[PDB]
């Protein structure tokens, strides 16, 4: 996500709003970052209970 | 990892291979190969998630 990112980003002028696309990559990022934190949150209880 | 960082390195020859052709708004026989290979290589991800 990081790399499709930074690698289609330079195509656009350095303007401070937020684009649909930017919009569209931010949310992607955010469900992958929250992806991975919900397994680190499950890997954090996952040695006192197995059932949650 | 066999999957995973070959979707990834698929990303990165299609972010690469993105700058031989104009912004056209077609698909171009390049883009369908590059489409079903990357179509190919997630089939085979999602197949060692089933198997």
């Amino acid at each position: 996500m990081t790399t499709i990112n930074t690698h289609l980003r330079e195509t656009l002028p350095k303007i401070p709003y937020v684009k649909a696309i930017d919009m569209y990559l931010m949310g992607c990022f955010v469900f992958v970052f929250m992806a991975l934190l919900e397994y680190a949150l499950v890997n954090y209880i996952f040695f006192s209970q197995p059932a949650r | 990892v066999f999957g995973v960082t070959t979707v990834l390195t698929m990303t990165t020859l299609s972010i690469s291979a993105r700058n031989s052709l104009p912004k056209v708004a077609y698909a171009t026989a390049m883009d369908w190969f590059i489409a079903v290979c990357y179509a190919f290589v997630f089939s085979a991800l999602i197949e060692f998630a089933t198997v």
